[PDB]
Parts: C-alpha cells; sequence; structure tokens
C-alpha cells in the first residue's frame, strides 16, 4: 500500500519522458524538411 | 522448501502428461486418475505462475473422454462435470491478468468457447466472443491456430464468413510445431472449404490434395462440381452419399444453409442481358429449379438480391438493365482509408520487433 | 493487494515504449547532424592538385601545381615525406598548403604513343607452322 | 539578407466567411441610409469544396490512381521494415552464440 | 565583417594571465581583431512581414487551383520514378533513396487530394 | 448449461418465485451471467422496488452480473445497496477485488473534496455506504496488527482523522515498535505526498504524537520541525527539553538546529532562549562559531594540499586568454579551502603583476574561500587589504569586500550593516573602472550576507546603483537583491523587479535581473506560479532563462510531476540556445532528493541534437548527483568528456568531480583514467581555454578542502536540507558572462566528517575506532560487500561509504550520550573523568580567545 506510491513516483516519470521523447521527433522531423531547403 | 513446491507441481504436471493415450496406454481406462490429479484443488495451487505448462488442448483432451455421451457412452447424462471445470477456469480469469499474463487468459476463454460450441447456443455466444480477443504473441504456433480454429466455427454460425476466412486462413499458416501437417489441419480444412463454399465457392483444391486423405478429396470434388454446374440433384446427392461426414462434424445445419446457395446461383449464371427480356427463355432457365413456381421465385429473386429486374404481369415481360461498368460508388475513397489503417497496424508491429 | 499488481503491469509496459521510441529518436537525430557535417564540408575553394618535385628535409616541399606556378609549400604531418616521392600526385590545400593524400604517380611518354599491353592475345598457333 | 533576420484551407475560408458577413451587414446599413454584377458572380456561380463537386467526376478517376501510387509506397515501407527486423533478430543471434 | 583595432588599457583591463595579448599591446598598440555578427528587431517588424511573405493567403488559392491543371503530368514523373526505384532495389540485391523516395510520393499524394 | 429454466420462474411475477430464483441465481451466477445480463433490468427494478421481497438479494446478483461484464462501479452501487448480504470479514477473489474499487471510488470523491473545503473529513458528507466500509477495512488490518498495511490505505482516501485514530489506540509503550512505525509514516509523508496541504497536517501531528510519548527520539522530531521551518514548534520542543534536562542532549539539539536552520529562524531562537533563560551555551551555539571551528580544527590536522599540483597545472598550460589566471586562483581556493593557508599564491607574485581587473578581483576573493570558517578570523586576515589602505588597485580593495561576503555568508548580521555604508559611499563614484569593479564586489557580499531573512534595506540600496546605470556593478546589484530575499520575498519586491527588467538597457543589468527574479522565488511551490507565468510572458530571451531557474529552486527538494512536466516542455518546444539549456538544468534541483531517476531522464538528452542541451545535461547529473557515486551518472557523463564542442567538455568534467568527490582508486576503478586525463587536457596545446578551464577546475572539485569534504545538498546530521547550498551550485553552474562567480563552491564544501565532542572540554579525542567496511579499497589519492572486521582512528579522512560501519569507542574515558547512528554528522559526548584528557587537541576557538 506504502509500495504502491513509490512505484506511482517511477511510473509518473517514465509517462512525461515517453510523451516528450514523442515531441521531440516531431521538431526533427520539421528541422530535417528546413535543413533540406537551406541546403 | 520453495524450490521443492515448483518441483511438486513439474511432477504432478509431468504425470497428467504421461497417463493420457500419448506416452501411455488408452486414454479412456486412464481418465479417473488424470481427473482425480485436476481436481482437489491442486490446479490452484498451480499458481506460482500461469498456466502455460498444461494447455488448454490437454484439458480438452481428459474431459471429453469424461463427458460427450459417445466416449462416456452415456455414463452419466449430466454436465455436472463440465459445469465444475468451467466455473473453475471462470474463477481462473478473474484474476488473470491481460497485459502481460494472457497466456492463461486466452487458453480458459478457449476451454469455456469449446464446451459452447459442442453443446449449448448461439445466444450466449456474443460475450465470449468480446473476451476472447487478446494478443497473439503470447500463445504458441499451435495454440494461435486452435484459438482462430475454434472462433472461425463460432463466427459461421453467425453468418460472418468473412471474418472466419481471415482467422482460417491465418491459423493454418506455415509449420514449425505440430497439429499443422496432423489431424488438426484435416479438421481445418474441411472447415475452411465449407466457409468458402459458403461465400460463394471454392474452386481450389491444390493445397488440399496434399494436406487430405483421399476419403475427404472426393466430396470436396463433389460439391464443388454441384454448385459450379448449378445442379441442384447433384449438390442434393453429394449430402446424401456423404451424410456420414456431415453428421460427423456436428452441423448438419449447414446442408440446410447451403442448398439455398445453390438455387441463387442457377439463377444467377445467365446473366440480366438484354434491355427486354423474354418470358420462355427465363422460364426455361426457373424450370430447372422449380418449374411450378416461376413467377414466384423471380419475384423472390428480385427483393433477395439475386438479381434486379422491373416485371409487367399484364404484358408477361421482364425489362432490365445490363451492367459491366463500374463507375466510382466511394471506391478510390475506400482504398485510401483502408491504406491509412493497412500502414499503421502493420507498421506498430513490425516497429515493436 | 489487487491494486499493487496493477501498478507493477503498467510500468513493465511503458518501459517497451520508451526501448521503441528510443531506437527511432537516434535515427532521426543522426541524420539532422549527418547533413551538419556535409554543410560544413560543401564550403570549401577545393585543393590543388601538384605534383611532388622533390622534398626538402627541413620540411619543405618543392612542388609544381597545374592550377598556378611553382610554389615551395610546407609538408604535412598528416601524411610521412616516405608516402611523397618525386612525381607524385598530391592533393593539397589551397586553404593551408598541406598534403593531405597521395593519388598516383603520373608519366608523359606513355601517352605520346608508347603503350603497354598486358598478357598478349598472340600464340604461337595464331601464325602456327 | 531578409532571409538571414527570420533565421490552410480554414484560414482563408474564415476570411471568406467574414467578407460576406461584412458584407451583408453593408447592405442593410446601405438601404436605411438611401431612404450588381459582381455580387451576382460571387450566389449562383458558388452554390453547386462546392465548386470542387462538378469537378469531382474527373477527380475520382486519377484520384484511384494517385492513391494506387500511396499503397505502393506502403509496401515499400513494408519491405524496409523486414530489415530492421533482421538487423535485430542477427544482435541477438549473435549474443546467443556468445 | 566588423573589425576595430585595439585600445590599450581596456583590451589588457578586461578580456598565468593572457601573456600574448599583453605582449601584443605593449607592441603594436593597434591589430585587428573581429566584432560579433548580431541583430536585433521589434517584434512589430516580425509579425507584418508574415503576412506578405495578402498576395500569399490569395496567391494559394490560385496556386492550388493552377496545380490540379498542370497534375496530368506530374502524374506521369511520378510513375516513371517509381519504376526506377523498384529496378534500383533488385540490382543491390539504394535502400535509402527508395525510402526518401516513398516519402516524397507520400507527401506529393496528401497534397493533390487537398487540392479537390 | 442453461439458467432460462431459472428465470423462467422469474417471470411468473410472484413473491415465492422471485426468492427461489434469487437464491439459486446467488449460486452460478458467474458462469451463466450471459443469460441472466438480459433480466438485469427486472433486477434493478426489484432493487428499488418491493412489490416482491427480494431487494438486498437482488442487488446482491446484480453486482455479482456487472462484475463478469467488466464494469466494476457499476457492480460497486449494488454490493453496497445489497447492505446485509454483504460483509468485508468473508472473502473470496469477487469480494477482494470489487473493496479494492469500492477504495478507488473512495479515493477519487476525497481527492475532490479536500480540494474543496479542508474540513470535509470532520464529518460524513460523502455517501455512507462507502464511509462504513472504509472504517471497517481500517480495523481488519489493524486487529491483525500490521500497522504499515492500515496507515497505506488511510494515506490515499485524504481523511485525517482515521490517520489518527489508527496510530494512537495501537501507541502501547512496545517501545521500540511505537518509535520505528512513526519514523516510517514520516519518511512516507515527505516522499510521495505532494499535496502540500495534507502533507503538512500529517507532519505537525506526527510531531505532536512521538513527542507526547515518554520516550521520543530526537533526531527525527528534529527533522519535523526543519520541514514546517517554525519557531513555534521549537519553543514547545524546548520546553519538552527543560523537564528532562541534559546538557549533552540540549548541546547536540542546537549543533543540528544552527546548520540547517535559515538565519531569520535562528534570530528568534536566539530571541526565545534568552527570554526562556534556559542555557547561555546554547545562544552561543545558535550564533554558528563553535560548528565552523571545530571543522578548522580537522581540515588543519586532516589537510593533504600539495601546492606541486597548482604549480603543475599552470605549468601544463600556456597563458594567451586570462581565462587560465581563473582556473588556477579558483582551483587553489577550493583545494585549500579551510585549512586557512593561502601557501600558492602566497609563493608566486609575478603572474599576479600581470592579471587584468577582474582576475585580480578573483585573486583576492580566493582568500575569502580559505579564510571562511573563521567568522572571527575571517575580518582579521583581510584587514591589510581593505579600501583605504595598502593594496595596488582598487579592484584588489574591491575583491576583499567580496571574499569577505563568502564567508560571512550565514551569520551576516554584521556584514550586511558594514558593508551598506561602503554601498552609500561609492554610489557617487562611478567615473573610473576602479571604482566599479570595488562597487561590484560590494553588491555581491551584501547580497551573500543578508540571504535567507530578507532585509529591505539592502533592497533599497542596491536599487540606487541601477538608477546610476553603472555597467558592471549593476550586474552585481541585481543578482544580489535576489539573493538577500530568497524564499521571503516582498510580492511588491517580485512586481517592482519585473517592471525594471524591462526597463534596462544594459546587457549586464537585464542579464542579472533574470537571475535575480529566479532566487526570489525559492520554496515557494504552486505560490511562483504567477511569476513563472510573467517571465515566460516577456518575450526576452534573458526572461525565458530566467523562468526556468524559478520552477528549479520553487519545487526544490521533493520532485514534483507538473513541475518537471512545464520544464521538459520548455526544453522540447523552445528553440532559444539559453532557454533549453536552462531548462535542463533546472531538472537536477527539483531532482535533488529523487537523484536516481536523474539518468533516465536525461538519458536521451545526452545524445541529442545541439550542444547546449548536450551541456545542461552534464549539470543536470553533477548537481543532482553529487556526493552520492552513482554508477549510472558517471556512464552517462563519459563520452561527452571527449566532446568535440569545448564548453561541453568543460563542464562534463565539472560535473564528473562533484559526484566523486573522495571517491578513490580502488573503490572505483575508473577514478585513475579520469584524473590522468584531468590532468593530460592542461599539458596538451590542442585543447582550447574552456575545456582547459574545465579541467582545472574539475581537479580542485576532488582535491577540495584538503581531500576531507563532499558537496551536497543537505545535511547528513538532520538528514534534512541545506539552503546555502543549493543556491551556490545556481550560480556555480553559469559562468557564459558570469567569468568571476565560481567562488560561489564554497558555500557547497560540507566536510565528511564523524568526530567526538567531549561535553564540558569541547575536545576530539584521537582514539582508535572500530570499522568493517574494508580499509586499503580506501586510499590516500594523487601526488564490494562487507561485514569483515577492520579498524580506523579519529581524525583520519571519513569517507560516505565508511560512515556507514563505524563505531565510537564506549569504554575509554567518555559516554557517548546519545550514540552514533549511521550517518556523518558529530556527537556530543558527557564525560566520565574529563580531568584527564585521553589523547585531546585544542580547538581553533581556544587558540583565539
Amino acid at each position: 500500500y506504502f509500495k504502491l506510491k513509490k512505484l506511482e513516483k517511477e511510473y509518473e516519470l517514465l509517462t512525461l519522458q515517453e510523451d516528450y521523447i514523442k515531441d521531440e521527433q516531431r521538431h526533427l522531423k520539421r528541422e530535417l524538411k528546413r535543413a533540406q531547403e537551406e541546403v | 522448501k520453495t524450490i521443492e513446491v515448483t518441483a511438486e507441481i513439474n511432477c504432478f504436471m509431468h504425470l497428467l502428461v504421461q497417463l493420457f493415450l500419448w506416452d501411455s496406454k488408452e486414454l479412456e481406462q486412464l481418465v479417473e486418475f488424470n481427473r482425480k490429479v485436476v481436481i482437489p484443488n491442486l490446479l490452484c495451487y498451480y499458481n506460482l505462475r500461469s498456466l502455460n505448462l498444461i494447455n488448454a488442448k490437454l484439458w480438452f483432451y481428459i474431459y471429453l473422454s469424461h463427458e460427450t455421451l459417445a466416449r462416456s457412452s452415456e455414463e452419466i447424462n449430466s454436465d455436472n462435470q463440465n459445469i465444475i471445470l468451467r466455473s473453475t477456469m471462470m474463477k481462473f480469469l478473474k484474476i488473470a491478468s491481460l497485459k502481460h499474463d494472457n497466456e492463461t487468459k486466452a487458453m480458459l476463454i478457449n476451454l469455456i468457447l469449446r464446451d459452447f460450441l459442442n453443446n449449448g447456443e448461439v445466444d450466449s455466444a456474443s460475450d465470449f466472443i468480446s473476451k476472447l480477443e487478446y494478443p497473439h504473441t503470447d500463445v504458441s504456433s499451435s495454440l494461435e491456430a486452435r484459438y482462430f480454429f475454434y472462433l472461425s466455427k463460432i463466427n459461421a454460425i453467425q453468418l460472418d464468413y468473412s471474418t472466419a476466412n481471415e482467422y482460417i486462413i491465418a491459423a493454418i499458416r506455415k509449420a514449425p510445431h505440430n497439429s499443422k501437417s496432423l489431424g488438426f489441419l484435416q479438421q481445418s480444412n474441411k472447415l475452411h472449404c465449407c466457409i468458402q463454399l459458403l461465400m460463394g465457392d471454392i474452386p481450389e483444391l491444390s493445397f488440399f490434395h496434399q494436406s487430405n486423405m483421399q476419403k475427404s478429396l472426393l466430396p470436396y470434388y463433389h460439391l464443388t462440381k454441384a454448385v459450379k454446374l448449378g445442379d441442384l440433384k447433384k449438390f442434393t446427392s453429394t449430402i446424401t452419399k456423404y451424410k456420414q461426414l456431415l453428421l460427423k462434424d456436428d452441423t448438419y445445419q449447414l446442408c440446410v444453409r447451403l442448398r439455398s446457395n445453390v438455387i441463387k446461383t442457377g439463377i444467377r449464371i445467365i446473366s440480366l442481358t438484354y434491355k427486354k427480356i423474354s418470358l420462355r427463355d427465363i422460364c426455361l432457365k426457373l424450370n430447372l429449379d422449380s418449374e411450378q413456381t416461376v413467377e414466384y421465385m423471380v419475384s423472390r429473386a428480385i427483393r433477395d438480391g439475386v438479381i434486379e429486374a422491373k416485371i409487367n404481369h399484364e404484358d408477361g415481360f421482364i425489362e432490365t438493365t445490363e451492367l459491366l461498368n463500374i463507375y466510382d460508388s466511394e471506391d478510390p475513397q475506400q482504398v485510401f482509408d483502408e491504406r491509412i489503417k493497412f500502414a499503421n497496424q502493420l507498421h506498430d508491429e513490425y516497429l515493436v520487433s | 493487494e489487487q491494486k499493487i499488481q496493477e501498478t507493477e503491469l503498467k510500468i513493465r509496459s511503458k518501459t517497451e515504449n520508451v526501448r521503441r521510441l528510443e531506437a527511432q529518436r537516434n535515427a532521426l537525430n543522426d541524420k539532422v547532424r549527418f547533413i551538419k557535417d556535409e554543410l560544413r564540408l560543401l564550403q570549401e575553394p577545393g585543393s590543388y592538385v601538384g605534383e611532388v618535385i622533390k622534398i626538402v628535409s627541413d620540411k619543405k616541399v618543392l612542388v609544381k601545381v597545374q592550377p598556378e606556378g611553382k610554389y615551395i609549400v610546407d609538408v604535412a604531418k598528416d601524411i610521412n615525406v616516405k608516402d611523397l616521392k618525386a612525381s607524385q600526385r598530391v592533393c593539397l590545400r589551397s586553404d593551408s598548403y598541406m598534403l593531405h593524400k597521395v593519388l598516383e604517380n603520373k608519366a608523359d611518354p606513355l601517352v605520346s604513343l608508347m603503350m603497354v599491353e598486358k598478357v598478349p592475345d598472340s600464340t604461337y598457333d595464331m601464325v602456327g607452322g | 539578407g531578409v532571409e538571414h533576420l527570420l533565421r490552410i484551407r480554414l484560414t482563408n475560408q474564415l476570411k471568406s466567411l467574414k467578407g460576406l458577413q461584412s458584407k451583408l451587414k453593408d447592405v442593410v446599413e446601405y438601404l436605411d441610409k438611401v431612404i450588381h454584377t459582381i455580387l451576382g458572380k460571387l450566389q449562383d456561380v458558388f452554390n453547386l469544396n462546392n465548386l470542387q463537386k462538378a469537378l469531382t467526376v474527373k477527380t475520382n478517376d486519377e484520384l484511384m490512381v494517385i492513391y494506387i501510387s500511396n499503397l505502393v509506397r506502403s509496401i515499400i515501407a513494408f519491405d524496409d521494415l523486414i530489415e530492421n527486423k533482421i538487423q535485430n533478430k542477427k544482435i541477438q543471434e549473435q549474443r546467443v552464440k556468445d | 565583417d566588423a573589425f576595430r583595432l585595439i585600445d590599450t588599457g581596456a583590451l589588457i583591463n578586461n578580456l598565468l594571465n593572457k601573456a600574448n595579448i599583453q605582449a601584443l599591446i605593449h607592441g603594436l598598440n593597434r591589430h585587428y581583431y573581429s566584432l560579433n555578427i548580431d541583430y536585433h528587431k521589434t517584434a512589430k517588424e516580425t509579425k507584418m512581414l508574415m503576412n506578405l511573405h495578402y498576395e500569399e493567403k490569395e496567391e494559394s488559392n490560385l496556386a492550388a487551383t493552377k496545380s490540379m491543371v498542370k497534375i496530368a503530368e506530374q502524374y506521369s514523373k511520378r510513375i516513371e520514378e517509381e519504376k526506377e526505384l523498384t529496378e534500383e532495389e533488385l540490382k543491390t540485391r539504394p535502400k535509402k533513396h527508395l525510402s526518401e523516395t516513398a516519402d516524397e510520393t507520400l507527401e506529393n499524394n496528401i497534397v493533390s487530394v487537398l487540392t479537390a | 448449461t442453461t439458467a432460462a429454466p431459472l428465470l423462467a420462474l422469474l417471470r411468473e411475477n410472484q413473491d415465492s418465485v422471485k426468492t427461489y430464483a434469487l437464491e439459486s441465481i446467488n449460486n452460478v451466477v458467474d458462469q451463466l451471467w450471459s443469460e441472466i445480463s438480459n433480466e438485469l433490468p427486472d433486477i434493478e427494478a426489484l432493487y428499488d422496488d418491493d412489490t416482491f421481497s427480494d431487494r438486498e438479494m437482488a442487488a446482491l446478483i446484480a453486482s455479482k452480473v456487472y462484475y463478469n461484464l467488466g464494469e466494476y462501479e457499476s457492480a460497486v452501487k449494488y454490493a453496497l445497496a445489497a447492505k446485509d448480504r454483504f460483509d468485508i470479514d468473508e472473502k473470496s477473489q469477487f469480494v477482494e477485488t470489487i473493496v479494492s474499487k469500492s477504495i478507488e471510488m473512495y479515493v477519487q470523491e476525497a481527492s475532490k473534496q479536500y480540494t474543496k473545503d479542508e474540513q470535509f473529513y470532520t464529518k460524513d458528507i460523502i455517501d455512507p455506504k462507502l464511509t462504513s466500509i472504509f472504517e471497517r477495512m481500517i480495523e481488519k488490518c489493524l486487529k491483525a496488527s500490521e500497522l504499515k498495511l492500515a496507515l497505506g490505505i488511510a494515506l490515499e482516501g485524504y481523511r485525517l482523522d482515521i490517520i489518527e485514530s489508527a496510530l494512537k489506540s495501537k501507541l502501547d509503550q512496545s517501545t521500540s515498535e511505537n518509535v520505528k512505525i512513526i519514523n516510517y509514516l514520516l519518511t512516507l509523508a515527505i516522499t510521495t505526498v505532494t499535496n502540500s496541504k495534507f502533507r503538512s497536517s500529517i507532519l505537525r501531528k506526527s510531531f505532536d504524537f512521538l513527542m507526547n510519548m515518554p520516550n521520543c527520539d530526537y533526531l527525527t522530531l528534529n527533522k519535523v520541525v526543519v520541514n514546517l521551518n517554525d519557531a513555534g514548534l521549537a519553543l514547545q520542543l524546548f520546553k519538552k527539553l527543560k523537564e528532562e534536562n541534559d546538557e549533552g542532549l540540549s548541546a547536540q539539539i542546537a549543533f543540528d538546529l544552527v546548520s540547517s536552520a535559515s538565519q531569520q529562524l535562528l534570530e528568534i531562537l536566539v530571541t526565545e532562549l534568552t527570554a526562556q533563560g534556559y542555557d547561555p551555551a546554547l545562544l552561543n551555539i545558535l550564533s554558528g562559531l563553535p560548528t565552523c571551528d571545530y571543522y578548522n580544527t580537522f581540515l588543519l590536522n586532516n589537510k593533504n594540499i600539495d601546492i606541486g599540483l597548482l604549480n603543475k597545472s599552470k605549468s601544463s598550460l600556456d597563458g594567451k586568454f586570462s581565462l587560465f589566471h581563473t582556473a588556477v586562483s579558483v582551483a587553489n581556493g577550493f583545494m585549500h579551502a579551510g585549512t586557512t593557508d593561502n601557501s600558492f599564491i602566497k609563493a608566486n607574485l609575478p603572474w599576479l603583476g600581470k592579471a587584468q581587473n577582474w582576475a585580480k578581483f578573483t585573486a583576492t576573493a580566493s582568500l575569502g574561500v580559505i579564510h571562511k570558517g573563521n567568522l572571527l578570523e575571517g575580518k582579521k586576515v583581510m584587514a591589510p587589504y581593505l579600501p583605504g589602505s595598502r593594496a595596488s588597485s582598487r579592484f584588489i580593495k574591491g575583491g576583499s569586500l567580496y571574499g569577505l561576503g563568502l564567508i560571512y555568508a550565514g551569520f551576516g548580521r554584521d556584514t550586511t550593516d558594514y558593508l551598506k555604508n561602503i554601498i552609500v559611499e561609492n554610489s557617487g563614484t562611478s567615473g573610473d573602472e576602479d571604482v566599479d569593479v570595488l562597487l561590484h564586489g560590494a553588491s555581491l557580499g551584501i547580497g551573500l550576507a543578508a540571504m535567507g531573512s530578507a532585509n529591505i534595506e539592502v533592497y533599497e540600496a542596491l536599487k540606487e546603483v541601477l538608477y546610476n546605470d553603472s555597467a558592471t556593478s549593476g550586474e552585481a546589484a541585481a543578482l544580489g537583491m535576489g539573493l538577500c530575499m530568497l524564499g521571503t520575498g516582498k510580492p511588491e519586491a517580485i512586481h517592482d523587479m519585473f517592471t525594471y527588467s524591462q526597463e534596462t538597457q544594459h546587457g549586464n543589468i537585464t542579464r542579472g535581473l533574470a537571475v535575480g527574479l529566479a532566487l526570489i522565488n525559492y520554496g515557494r511551490q504552486e505560490l511562483a506560479d504567477d511569476l513563472i507565468t510573467k517571465m515566460l510572458a516577456s518575450d526576452e530571451s534573458l526572461l525565458r532563462y530566467g523562468g526556468a531557474f524559478t520552477i528549479a529552486l520553487a519545487y526544490a527538494g521533493t520532485g514534483n510531476n507538473s513541475a518537471v512536466k512545464r520544464l521538459l516542455h520548455v526544453a522540447v518546444s523552445d528553440s532559444n540556445d539559453d532557454v533549453r539549456r536552462a531548462a535542463v538544468i533546472a531538472l537536477g534541483f527539483v531532482l535533488l532528493r529523487d537523484y536516481t531517476t536523474v539518468p533516465r531522464i536525461v538519458q536521451l538528452l545526452s545524445k541529442s541534437h545541439n550542444a547546449h542541451v548536450r551541456c545542461g545535461t552534464a549539470f543536470a547529473l553533477g548537481i543532482a548527483c553529487a556526493g552520492k557515486g552513482l554508477q549510472s551518472a558517471i556512464d552517462v557523463l563519459d563520452p561527452l568528456t571527449k566532446d568535440p564542442v569545448d564548453f561541453v567538455r568543460q563542464a562534463a568534467m565539472i560535473a564528473l568531480s562533484m559526484i566523486l568527490i573522495q571517491q578513490t582508486e580502488k573503490l572505483n576503478p575508473q577514478v585513475a583514467d579520469i584524473n590522468k586525463n584531468f590532468l593530460s587536457v592542461i599539458t596538451n596545446k590542442h585543447q582550447e581555454g574552456l575545456a582547459k578551464f574545465g579541467a582545472c577546475v574539475a581537479q580542485g572539485i576532488m582535491n577540495a578542502g584538503g581531500r576531507n569534504v563532499t558537496i551536497q545538498l543537505e545535511n547528513a546530521d538532520t538528514g534534512t536540507l541545506d539552503t546555502k547550498s543549493v543556491v551556490g551550485l545556481v550560480m556555480f553552474s553559469q559562468f557564459w558572462y558570469w567569468f568571476p562567480l565560481a567562488h560561489f563552491l564554497s558555500l557547497s564544501f560540507t566536510p565528511t566528517t564523524v568526530i567526538g565532542i567531549r561535553g564540558s572540554d569541547q575536545a576530539i579525542p584521537k582514539f582508535q575506532m572500530n570499522c568493517y567496511a574494508k580499509e586499503d579499497a580506501f586510499s590516500y589519492p594523487r601526488m564490494k560487500y562487507s561485514s569483515k572486521p577492520y579498524k580506523v582512528d579519529n581524525m583520519t579522512r571519513i569517507l560516505p561509504q565508511q560512515s556507514r560501519y563505524i563505531s565510537f569507542i564506549k569504554d575509554d574515558r567518555f559516554v557517548p550520550v546519545r550514540k552514533f547512528k549511521g550517518n556523518n554528522g558529530v556527537v556530543v559526548l558527557r564525560d566520565r573523568e574529563p580531568k584527564e584528557p585521553v589523547a585531546l587537541i585544542e580547538t581553533v576557538r581556544q587558540m583565539k580567545d
């Protein structure tokens, strides 16, 4: 019961980390296109 | 102590596999001991991990011999044995998880579903269909094929031909493991052959030559010819001769359901054609089917969707269009929508691997 | 008691999601970086080709460049003097005048109507007897 | 130098809506104060994504074709995918030998 | 570029210490040094460039219409591109091009569909 | 089979048929539920009817039916309603799962209901049926007498009254059991509950419950008063200490409170001591003099300092950029910190004659790092060099005041006033860069001395330096208002500061007011939310950079998901090069308590595009993983160390060193290479100025305070926060326009020490101590599981790892009164025979009285 609280913190941190990776990849697809235009 | 309890469980499983037909003398004589090892909550006692060292196929073989009124020999006439077993398997499902432990989960739903198909109703079936759907990466190739085999049979009864057609084709793919080159393959094959006939027709038996015995092949040829010629008299006779097969499968209903397709197929073969169509020419064609009901059968045809045509019975001539020209009917649009699903769904699983 | 078990599943699930995304993330990330390096390279005046006339033992070399006149330039420290030799064709930076690689040696009678023909196809049976 | 300093259908439709809406408001005002052809081509012409309807017949045929082209591309992505699965499959295999 | 000459009593008082630049300033007294290039502009400029770069919105409608006109040719060349593409993959057995080659074709269809 | 027979009878439509079909239905619902589902309308209708007689049985069946579908909440409604036929002291697997679901439901209503009114709990006002189960679940676990399971649940369902009662009834003084349970619940409430309003309530109560027992655990009692940071809690505690009066215990407690607590807190604590008249001893402790002096005494004897390393380092580089001169003035201060020896600087004077203005100010300010730890010899040393006395430049006189402000932070009471007189004086003079450098130190010092209380007098003085608009001095004043008002600012102060950033047209003053704004919200949490928006709502780069530090500081300690989401979000979605680096730096402060998690969050980001990002992750780990020696932190920092981009090498080198301070060859095989690497980089010419700055200062970290200190953002001696240290590292982490500002690392050195302190001789024994950690897997650097018997001595280098297995010898001439406790920090003895010394030494407060 106490345990779950510990584990919920690890789960939450991880969840945000995953959503943040998704978002970063988006800026990169964008970056790619822009870089091809510049070259 | 711990190691000894895991060992204890391996020894009961092992014993239970041995005392069957597989690795020992005759399954029925042995059944009572096989049942003693299951029953007094030693199966329960196994919960160190999930059931996947004993499998649904195995629980199936012991329970069928116990009870089916043909191996039991009307030993008892009650499904008292199965009711306790189904309940206990149901009791397992509650504490089963779906996300990472669905090895035990699919197997239990397989055993329960099976019993409904053996003897039950097509009404209660709906809930079991919805519960079943769980990843197909967790269960063996052998176990996946059996899961599809039962699902496909259930879908046929509802008259979902298409869904069963996909599951069956996937079911019988490759053979890295047995019961996709054995007796199980032949059972699958018969059910696949039936599902294609239901859709319209099966006109290929190339694969089936090599994966089925001669006794099966003859009835497959007789059916496909009856349905292709359109001739009801040959079809009926095919059921009559291979009465023993249709009974065996436990599905004499198929005969009743398919026969309607044959008379529908006959009316179709000679299309709509010319802009006015003579009564006589069509009468001749309908006479084959049933000859004292020319006007009724043609009326039934139009409502049904066998044909679409426009009738005068104060002139007694038939008017038609003949369409062989395929303009757009949302047909690009449909392609696109399908493709976005096809690419994403495929794409994600391939990526995980 | 049911509740603790459910939290343990959702973690296990999440990690696989991290593993998949991470692997793709890297592929894109590399591509931007690759393109940047390529862009630094695509800014250049080129390297001049020259012929090493002779090497001086004080770390000059005498080069006749084909682009220009004749020049004294500073031997590179990316190559050693025993790679260089008389009549070597080299690539030397127009930027830094450092001999960065060696091509091949050249000649002039070999293209003034004298020529090599390795392993000839004539036999004694050809004009036999 | 400009570029060094600095380093869809809907937006146009919303503008369109606002002009029409403004135009109506003006026409009401204009009658009140007072007590052709351009407006007349701006109503009947568009009555029939609206215009694009009449065109849809021709669009559709080419629309199958360009769809088939995207489908070949999906297959192509699957093909590339299979190589990735093998690469992972190889690594695992070498780790087991070792 | 921007360069200025060095001044004494400033660029030694500001930026062992700098032995080099210290002998340089007691020496020459003036010598070139490079000054950084930056920009500063207001928000008002920044907003009202990006509605020029009305022409862009109205120009965007016009462009969509005339694109559908030219699509007859643009169709045919992607058909060709694909034939090369498939042939290429055969010879290898390149892959990279094909993927880039696949992505591009997807982008173009998204555009073709949007037009109409 | 079929339930179709049973259901046929239900439709007949009388009382008997309802009851028979019900009692049949209960048994095999679960398997036949499918068939029964269609008659679930009749069952619910019977539910809230009573034309029949079956209601509570009907609700029961319905629960079972709903259950089998997968509608758990739906089943839960009816399970409750079944009333008398449903019991939670009877368990099946079915029962377990809907009690579980009933708690979840209860949790949901309780989250919402606490936010709404914070005495929801003092009455039933929620669903009675749920409440009934809830009390009874609590009783069950507790009758079985495991108290961690019951307390876990009571937390979760956000009601305080259950927590109080539950614990209370089972406090039976055993004593061992009461203490241990209460210590578990305290740790829990802090780490896992960031519902700040709820968490405080549990803390204040758990404090009075432990306090009321005749036996207490005084270490745990100090934790909670530091956390809630109240003088009022302090006063109740001390009057309890009056009843059981012992000079050893009361003294220990003051040695704890002085370090951890804030300046203002300390101040009301002297006032209350003065007015309670209880112990004049303790009031001197509360002035901080004893603890710092004891450390001095330790550092002078256990120093291992080498000027040959600084000599080697300087000759390894070549001068051509004043960045190198800073590097060695600074590595020297750090290395020789607390040992009161200026030795290097004393030895080499011609290079000093070369040095630019800033480099002079830094040389002068290095004395301050060394002479920290003296609050009476601190002032004395700097007297020949002040304004009005000797020096050789006014930049040298300016650094004298910067160095005084370094030392006398944490007890700046005199020095703030003293410095203020210099501020008001030199506001006229700005005609020469000689005065701008003087007034620049002046502003640093005053901000540093007045930290942790908030004197508006200092704020108003530094602000007129902005109106006079002097280019160097305005940077120090701006940052200085932020330091002074830290965590105790006016709302007005925020608004005035915020407007002035916008007004100022000098780059440096704008930079200093950005960082200035972040500091002033320290520890606010949600209360800072208004300012976060405002900094990001300014479309200035400096202000958006400044916004990121404001979350790190406000949400520090125990981490908060909302806070990490916002910072990661700016890091990903903002493309501005300052902004991305600051938002990654910022994660490390949030995450100091939960430091394990920082290599995973920053895993990705370390291999991610743009060097500023990669720089930011080095810092994140450096701040967060400092002192622990996390094996995962080091593995991430290795690639970055030989990265092409020079300031990336630099920051990773600084970072590695902070984690691995006072960790040795053999303990870690890897450090030998690392030290090699630091050395090789200075010596090669192929590195650039920024990379060697990173390298020089990195040696300087490892070798800091004569090898005896670690860098931590809390105490070990209470195990609760230490403000100074946190603040120090955020100024430390930036250097980009902040070329002299390295010096803020003096405040982050904590000594790694276990020494005994005689209660009435105030002296250090030198005696042999026992240990079970393997010595000679500890060594003298430069110039694993254990239980094996071993030895260590007193006044020798106690490492983090070592501290855990050491034990005071009990049986020479002293009693160690509360004993050692398995963490760093002193323990006060009270002597059996003070009057013969065992092998004592004289401390430095007895060399200067």
